[PDB]
């Protein structure tokens, strides 16, 4: 009875927000499209243009802003369950484990060691090494012992059947994981999607390329990248882009050769 | 329980879980909707999609 | 075969007294004929665990990233009904034969075969899942497939 | 198929027809389903002539009705141009379990052919259909 | 205010209007029934208003019916589209045919198509031809095709549709080549028309035999433009002028004579060609010195009309960069030689139709 | 209610002043495909009695087809312009609406229309519109297409030997049909349309050329022995651009100049074909 | 009378009551009369208006209706995608043209053609000459070009449409054109602007001719931009920058004179240049009065500026790791083999 | 209506609203059918087939 249903519609364009009657344009998904008022529970600077909210079903007035869309798949590819894999169990890659562990678990421990001396850690490292080497096991070791959020992206999931469908699981799921305060993504075999560009005449792997580009625009772009350290493992990082494997983008090449 | 449920019970598609009893659902004709999740659903076998 | 799919089921003390998990994969491979799918056929009348069986010709789908999803959702299922024997047939058939439905090529293979690779031993925790591959042409799969 | 009251489906792998197949359409031997509704079943594919599909159809097919078939009475039937094409899996023995060929009619089959789709026609009596027969050297129906 | 007064009672009078459902009339069943489709909508048997004509209302016909009772409260002339009244409404620039350089026999060829049958078609009728309703201009880029249409909308008094492929297209089911069937309905009911359409490889490319969805839309789009320049339906007066620079990439049926006639190529300027446009161009700049265009036309083989623009352009940023009012013969030969040195890094141009 | 059968129509059908001008007499060369279309179309119209007393089977529908510009919309025009029956000519992209079922309910609105004025021919230029072989099930628009191609099958099939009702269907990329669409029954009849012979060049030039002011030192003969292999749209675009040229020089009699540089300008056929190789 | 308009103007109040229903004007007849699609996909006729003057109306008017009459209350201010609306910069990078190193020639090409002319329009108007229209700054992965487009957007106070290739690769047919079209829209209401274009290579990849498939929509895309650059209506108010580390996959008809009149050539950091990238990216970090950055420059020959700024970045993570609180040169030494990412080998038998 | 009679893909009359299923329709064409309808294969049998 209380809690009225809320349809869920898109800002558009806030008019005369200086004043004390702004009107906001809303984009109710494949309803319609009003203009409307916010409702007097709502601070207007509670609403900004493009984001999402939730208004009524009579006047549509907006009534809470709402958290931005997320690609279930997209939401499904972060990981709740740690393995169960430590650093104990992976033997003959002592510098290989410490050089990991100083990118991608220490400046999140203990962040105020790097403050402090104006130091930036590097946001990026690319495990690569003949297959069964270990790349997937320390990844799993990372995600057992890290604590912020850890997303586990292979690069065969973000092949997609639409034009330009990979590029936009690619920029929802740096958008979902500006969303915490510190965040770690897995790029599991980026041979994938990974490859370098080139141009075989036809459209030789077009769309991959530009969900490649998509990545790596978001790892090192206009637009800073935030607290997400990434992490890719590959045994071909021969065929990987070279604007990927440059530092900003993967600052650390760690080598898993096979053991001594 | 039958009564608050009602009849017809439509099916939709759980987009996203924005609180323990809210959660964003979009029905078969693609529109999206913030409803409240009664206490007598299964909230455990609530995941998005 | 029965040390990796039947005895870790029926007699899982062998293994767990002995302090080693069962042996992960089994890829039968040989001339035509010579009774790996026949094998496979006795594992699955005598076992107590769900079986899947797809052809590695099943494995090229039509539209990109078909395949890998494809894959993905044959060892979601495995998961479900565990525990399960996968027997991915004719393995080596998603990579010697080419069709023009395929909209992507070659690579569309070599992704399949990625998210493959991910699916036997990757990231994500397997459950009790074992999975069984015939070939009669191994030379032609990837090495990293089988290792 | 008609006599024997076997159901006859022509798998022509069009996807015009996939929504009638089913909403997966990921597999062909999703197609299995319907077949068991209708057993006694023949499963028919005919090769127009990469690789063919219509080869790799009968594969899979061949392949879940060898051992992983439970219904029984489900029949499988090609038709190709030719035999030296094939795949070599598919002339593995034990894969198909009987090659029929249909060479082009000789001068009696050709009449008989003639004799058959002239009764639909109003015909003069007297027509020499032998002749016409002979008249037509390396014939199809 | 009395004049206030009066408009805010106007305001008052048009408050109590209401909108009414437009929709097109199928057909007329009785004195008094009628049935009719609503624009995106149901089907109806409606009634009309006594008042009303009823013999406007032909079939095809757009309708205004009430909100209620979906009477056919009034019959409404063809619509135009708001992209196509765009189109129609889009402002070339005022460009001139002095404003083109080494394009003489190709603007000859062009108003031999256009402008000619329009204003004397009886010169045509005499000599027992149909003039030619289409013309593909193509080249390498930047040789001044859309220049071209520019100086043609300009100058030519006719209607002009004006609109560029890519932005026909439309993510909703059969709305390009609802587009397309609207633009040409509005050449029809506005002869003597002009339709250029700028960049026609984006709809107009070869089709794909195994392509996805949205190039099979794409490809109903574009023939249905096909069944426009040249269907069952005859075209009169109605002149269609598409532009491209990778005129092998389309369509056949679209290259076809009977739709696409003349096939003008745009070709990159030669020596008395590049000497002209660098006259047009460094026309307005601000000099003081021999200018010798004849070495600047010797370092431009290969060049474009938009690389002799961009070379007047350097050398008059050469000027503003050594702090100077005017620029000098050197500025060109430093702005002709950067250029060059640019056009290092573009493709093969050399496409033509097949 | 019921309503009447004919009523609810959003395609119409031909009036008399709506029929094209173009005659048979008009299409040079083609005795061929006229004997064919005639044959499957006019011909059943008037002589389905003769049909049935013989033994044939009238085809239900006739798929023209060829390279582009070989003379098939315009036989259609032809046959609409020398019919006594019903012409319905619609285009395949009309079917594809925004509404979602307006596109079957208009086929099954076309299909009623032809029953109810029989005899009745109905064509639909550019048929892979809605008859492509491939459907893409988690898009609105092959979703639809799908749909559209269904009911026009089954409106084919819905068709007894006893309406009078014949289906033209017009392509030039054929090999991109859906082959249900050619099952016996909804077209039977695939008449092609190639490019024209030297004897169907020699017919097209003629039957072009007689319209035109020409004078008697132009040979036709000079053109239609050249070995390139050009439509009868390419013939038109020819003559046309003779007469171009007459008239750019002010002339209303078309001289020889005028059709050698109208060829050359029209062919404009890069050699494509290196000299080694033969 | 006053107490009548005033009475009227209360009831006209709790008409224009909202919400109103979003409507595009498709027509203006005269038997004066409107002809409006809603949102909700339904075409209505308008014998009157209602309370916007029909002057200040054309098609394609967004204008807000009454949700009940269809009306015609007011006009609205004109649509641009959400997307295009989320890619123009406000925060406006800290950035600065003295941390970009060995580039002054470049950033010098790319300020006096896309800052110049915006500030000091009148150099060109008495040279009568044409501003630049468009700047392409290609080269090998990371030379500095996102960064100075990054210093570009600092010191200046025109609209900055920041945007990547991918973002305009959309699902659906014409989507793409249509971003591409919003943004050049949005640029000009709020001229002088400036759009930088990312990773180019993403749509400009050139147009090939196939039979069977290929990616028509993503070029269709790249011509919408290609008429937005130069095309029939010049649009000679919005600068365009645009970024590529592979030039050689672009269309030429986007590499053209009209559309991208000067491509800068972002090479890798010469010795000097590399010794500033270096001091530049040291600036907040405590380094010894002993590095030698000549000498860290000599030792990094084949390094982009990326590597360089990674050299400091390793040289305060070993720093950190010996535990000491002022990084020395042997840390920068160390650093740079960190950074060369050579692969580990035994080659201790050499001489 | 019996709960047994209720087969999976039979067309049922649900009520305005309460959606309530009170009629069972004739069960719609078969997808076997629909599909073959399509294929529409030649129908034959041995008395016309020669040699
Ligand atoms: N350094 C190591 N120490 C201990 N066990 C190891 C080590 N490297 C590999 N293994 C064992 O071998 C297995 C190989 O799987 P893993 O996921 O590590 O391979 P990978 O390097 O990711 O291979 P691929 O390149 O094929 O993905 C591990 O699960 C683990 O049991
Ligand atoms: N060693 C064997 N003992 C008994 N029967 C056998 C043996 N090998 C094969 N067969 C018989 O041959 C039949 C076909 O062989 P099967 O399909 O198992 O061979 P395969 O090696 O898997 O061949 P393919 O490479 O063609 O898939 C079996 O069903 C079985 O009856
Ligand atoms: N012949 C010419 N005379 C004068 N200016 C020319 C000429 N050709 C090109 N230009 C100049 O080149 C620039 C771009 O020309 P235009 O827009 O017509 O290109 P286009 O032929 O349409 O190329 P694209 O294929 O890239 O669309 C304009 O500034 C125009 O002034
Ligand atoms: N036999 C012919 N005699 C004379 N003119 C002909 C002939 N064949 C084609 N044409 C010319 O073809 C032109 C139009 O081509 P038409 O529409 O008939 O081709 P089409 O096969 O329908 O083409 P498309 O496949 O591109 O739709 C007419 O102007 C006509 O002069
Ligand atoms: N010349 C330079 N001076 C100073 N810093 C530089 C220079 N070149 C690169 N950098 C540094 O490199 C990092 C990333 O560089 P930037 O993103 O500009 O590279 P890019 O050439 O645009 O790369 P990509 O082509 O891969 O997009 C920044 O932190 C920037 O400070
Ligand atoms: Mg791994
Ligand atoms: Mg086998
Ligand atoms: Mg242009
Ligand atoms: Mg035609
Ligand atoms: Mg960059």
């Amino acid at each position: 009875q209380s809690e009225q249903p809320l349809q869920v519609a898109r800002c558009t364009k806030i008019i005369n927000a200086d004043s004390e009657d702004p009107k906001y344009i809303i984009n109710v998904k494949q309803f319609a499209k009003f203009v409307v008022d916010l409702s007097d529970q709502v601070a207007p600077t509670d609403i900004e243009e493009g984001m999402r909210v939730g208004v009524d079903r009579n006047k549509y007035q907006i009534h809470i802003p709402l958290p931005p869309k997320i690609d279930p798949t997209v939401t499904m590819m972060q990981v709740e369950e740690k393995p169960d894999v430590t650093y104990s169990d992976v033997g003959g890659c002592k510098e290989q484990i410490e050089k990991l562990r100083e990118v991608v678990e220490t400046p999140l421990l203990h962040p105020e060691r790097f403050v402090n001396l104006g130091i930036e850690p590097p946001k990026g490292v690319l495990l690569f090494g003949p297959p069964g080497t270990g790349k997937t096991l320390c990844a799993r070791a990372v995600a057992n012992r890290t604590d912020a959020c850890f997303i586990r992206v292979i690069g065969s999931e973000l092949v997609q059947k639409y034009v330009g469908e990979g590029a936009r699981m690619v920029r929802e799921l740096f958008e979902m994981a500006r969303t915490k305060k510190a965040c770690l993504i897995f790029f599991d075999e980026i041979d994938a999607i990974g490859g370098a560009r080139f141009d075989d005449g036809a459209g030789g792997d077009n769309e991959v390329q530009r969900t490649m580009l998509e990545l790596i625009n978001q790892l090192d772009g206009f637009d800073p990248r935030g607290n997400i350290k990434v992490l890719m493992a590959t045994n071909r990082p021969d065929t990987l882009d070279p604007a990927l494997m440059r530092p900003g983008r993967l600052d650390r090449k760690i080598e898993f050769s096979l053991p001594d | 329980v039958d009564d608050l449920r009602g009849t017809p019970m439509s099916v939709g598609t759980l987009e996203e879980i924005i609180d323990d009893n809210h959660a964003i659902v979009s029905t078969s004709v693609g529109s999206e909707h913030y409803v409240s999740i009664l206490s007598f659903v299964d909230k455990d076998l609530l995941e998005p999609g | 075969i029965k040390e990796s799919v039947e005895l870790p089921l029926t007699h899982p003390e062998y293994y767990e007294e002995m302090g080693i998990k069962p042996p992960k994969g089994v890829i039968l491979y040989g001339p035509p004929g010579t009774g790996k799918t026949l094998l496979a056929k006795a594992v699955a009348n005598q076992t107590s665990a769900t079986f899947l069986r797809v052809v590695g010709s099943e494995l090229i789908q039509k539209y990109l990233g078909d395949g890998p999803k494809l894959v993905r959702e044959l060892f979601r299922v495995a998961e479900e009904h565990a525990p399960s024997i996968v027997f991915i047939d004719e393995i080596d058939a998603i990579g010697t034969k080419r069709y023009d439905s395929n909209s992507g090529g070659e690579r569309e293979i070599q992704r399949t075969m990625l998210e493959l690779l991910n699916q036997l031993d990757g990231f994500d925790s397997r459950g009790d899942v074992k999975v069984i591959m015939a070939t009669n042409r191994i030379e032609t799969l990837d090495p990293a497939l089988i290792r | 198929a008609h006599h024997t009251d076997c159901t006859f489906i022509r798998v022509s792998g069009s996807e015009l027809v996939q929504k009638f197949i089913g909403e997966g359409a990921r597999m062909v031997r999703e197609l299995f389903v319907m077949a068991r509704e209708h057993a006694p079943s023949i499963i028919f594919m005919d090769e127009i002539d990469g690789d063919s599909e219509v080869q790799r159809t009968m594969l899979e097919l061949l392949n879940q009705l060898d051992g992983f078939e439970a219904t029984k009475n489900i029949k499988v039937i090609m038709a190709t141009n030719r035999i030296d094409i094939l795949d070599s899996a598919l002339l593995r023995p034990g894969r198909i379990d009987r090659k029929i060929e249909f060479p082009p009619p000789n001068e009696e089959a050709r009449l008989d052919i003639l004799k058959i789709h002239s009764r639909k026609m109003n015909l003069t009596r007297g027509i020499n259909l032998r002749k016409i027969a002979e008249l037509m050297p390396g014939a199809s129906g | 205010l009395t004049k206030q007064y009066e408009k805010s009672e106007n305001d008052l009078k048009a408050l109590q209007s209401v909108g009414q459902i437009v929709g097109e009339v199928l057909k007329q069943l009785t004195e008094e029934k009628f049935i009719v489709k609503a624009t995106n909508g149901p089907r109806y048997v409606v009634g009309c208003r006594r008042q009303l004509d009823k013999s406007k209302l032909k079939p095809g016909t757009r309708v205004a019916l009430d909100m209620t009772t979906l009477t056919i409260m009034r019959y409404l002339p063809r619509e135009v589209d708001p992209l196509v009244y765009n189109m129609s409404h889009e402002d070339p620039g005022n460009v001139s045919y002095s404003e083109i350089g080494g394009l003489s026999e190709q603007i000859r060829e062009l108003r031999e198509v256009i402008e000619l049958p329009l204003t004397n078609p009886e010169l045509f009728q005499r000599v027992g031809i149909i003039p030619p309703k289409g013309c593909l201009l193509y080249g390498p880029p930047g040789t001044g095709k859309t220049l071209l249409a520019r100086a043609v909308a300009s100058q030519l008094d006719c209607n002009f549709l004006k609109v560029v492929s890519s932005s026909i297209v439309d993510k909703y089911i059969g709305e390009s080549a609802r587009l397309i069937r609207e633009m040409f309905n509005y050449a029809r009911d506005h002869q003597p028309c002009i339709i250029f359409m700028d960049e026609i490889d984006a709809i107009g490319g070869r089709r794909f035999s195994e392509g996805t969805s949205a190039d099979r839309e794409i490809q109903r789009t574009l023939m249905e433009l096909l069944n426009q320049m040249d269907g069952f339906d005859t075209l009169h007066r109605v002149k269609m002028i598409m532009a491209t620079n990778r005129p092998d990439t389309l369509d056949p049926a679209l290259l076809r004579p009977g739709r696409l006639d003349r096939k003008i190529h745009i070709d990159l300027p030669n020596e008395q060609a590049r000497l002209d446009i660098l006259k047009i161009h460094a026309g307005p700049i601000t000099k003081h010195g021999e200018i010798d265009y004849e070495a600047i036309v010797k370092l431009s083989d290969g060049f474009n009309g938009a690389d002799l623009r961009n070379v007047c352009t350097e050398a008059g940023m050469f000027a503003i960069r050594a702090d100077h009012d005017f620029v000098v013969q050197e500025d060109f030969m430093k702005a002709v030689r950067k250029v060059a040195d640019s056009k290092k890094l573009e493709s093969k141009l050399d496409y033509k139709p097949v | 209610d019921v309503l009447p059968p004919e009523a609810d129509s959003s395609i119409m059908m031909l009036t008399s002043d709506q029929k094209p001008d173009v005659m048979y007499a008009d299409i040079g060369g083609m005795d061929i495909q006229k004997q064919e279309v005639r044959e499957a179309v006019e011909l059943p119209l008037t002589h389905f009695e003769l049909y049935k007393q013989i033994g044939i089977d009238p085809p239900r529908g006739v798929l023209m087809y060829g390279p582009p510009g070989c003379g098939k919309t315009m036989l259609a025009k032809a046959v609409a312009h020398h019919t006594t029956a019903a012409f319905i000519r619609v285009v395949g992209s009309e079917f594809v609406q925004k509404y979602l079922g307006e596109g079957p309910r208009m086929v099954r609105d076309v299909f009623r229309l032809a029953k109810e004025n029989a005899p009745a021919i109905i064509f639909i230029d550019e048929i892979d519109a809605i008859a492509t072989k491939r459907f893409d099930a988690q898009t609105g628009a092959d979703r639809e297409v799908q749909r559209i191609l269904l009911e026009l099958l089954n409106q084919m099939d819905g068709f007894d030997q006893n309406v009078n009702v014949k289906v033209i269907m017009a392509t030039n990329r054929a090999d991109t049909l859906d082959p249900a669409l050619l099952r016996p029954g909804r077209l039977d009849r695939k008449i092609e349309f190639p490019l024209p012979d030297r004897r169907q060049k020699r017919l097209i030039f003629s039957t072009i050329t007689s319209k035109m002011n020409l004078s008697e030192e132009v040979d036709l003969e000079d053109y239609v022995a050249r070995p390139d292999k050009i439509s009868g749209a390419d013939i038109n675009s020819i003559c046309q651009e003779s007469g171009m040229l007459a008239v750019r020089e002010n002339r209303y009699i078309v001289l020889a100049k005028d059709f050698e540089k109208a060829y050359k300008t029209v062919i404009k056929k890069d050699e494509q074909e290196h000299e080694f190789y033969k | 009378m006053k107490d009548k308009i005033k009475e009227n103007s209360e009831k006209i109040k709790v008409n224009k009551t909202l919400p109103y229903l979003v409507s595009n004007v498709i027509e203006l007849l005269d038997v004066k009369c409107a002809v409006i699609k809603t949102s909700t996909r339904q075409t209505y006729f308008l014998p009157v208006i209602g309370l916007v003057d029909a002057e200040k109306l054309k098609p394609g008017d967004l204008v807000g209706v009454n949700k009940d009459s269809y009306l015609i209350l007011e006009t609205l201010p004109t649509e641009y995608d959400s997307r295009v609306k989320a890619m123009e910069v406000d925060e406006r990078p800290t950035e600065q043209y003295s941390d970009i190193g060995g580039l002054d020639k470049q950033i010098q090409e790319l300020v006096e053609a896309i800052v110049l002319p915006m500030n000091h329009k009148e150099k060109f108007e008495n040279l009568g000459i044409q501003p630049p229209k468009g700047v392409l700054m290609y080269g090998p992965p990371g030379t500095g070009k996102t960064l100075l487009a990054r210093a570009c957007a600092a010191q200046t106070k025109a609209t900055f449409l920041k945007l990547a290739g991918p973002q305009l690769v959309q699902m659906f047919i014409g989507d793409g054109a249509k971003l591409v079209r919003d943004a050049f829209a949005l640029a000009k209401e709020k001229a002088p602007s400036i759009i930088f274009i990312d990773e180019l290579d993403a749509i400009g990849t050139k147009r090939f001719d196939s039979e069977k498939a290929g990616d028509r929509e993503v070029q269709r895309t790249m011509l919408e931009l290609l008429n937005q650059l130069d095309g029939f209506q010049p649009n000679t108010q919005v600068k365009v920058i645009a970024a590529t580390n592979r030039v050689d996959i672009l269309d030429p008809a986007l590499l053209r004179s009209g559309r991208l009149d000067r491509k800068i050539e972002f090479p890798m950091p010469n010795e000097e240049a590399r010794a500033r990238i270096m001091q530049i990216h040291s600036r907040k970090m405590n380094v010894s009065p002993d590095v030698n950055y000549e000498e860290l420059a000599r030792c990094t020959d084949d390094f982009n500026g990326a590597q360089c700024k990674a050299v400091c970045v390793e040289a305060g993570m070993i720093a950190l790791r010996r535990g000491a609180t002022e990084l020395t040169h042997e840390d920068y030494m160390e650093g740079i083999l960190e950074v060369q990412a050579k692969k580990k080998a035994n080659l201790q038998y050499y001489a | 209506i019996d709960i047994n009679d209720v087969t999976p893909n039979c067309r049922v009359a649900l009520r305005n609203d309460s959606y309530t299923l009170h009629k069972i329709l004739p069960n719609k064409v078969d997808p076997l059918v629909s599909l073959m309808m399509v294929e529409k294969v030649p129908d034959s049998t041995y008395e016309m087939i020669g040699g």
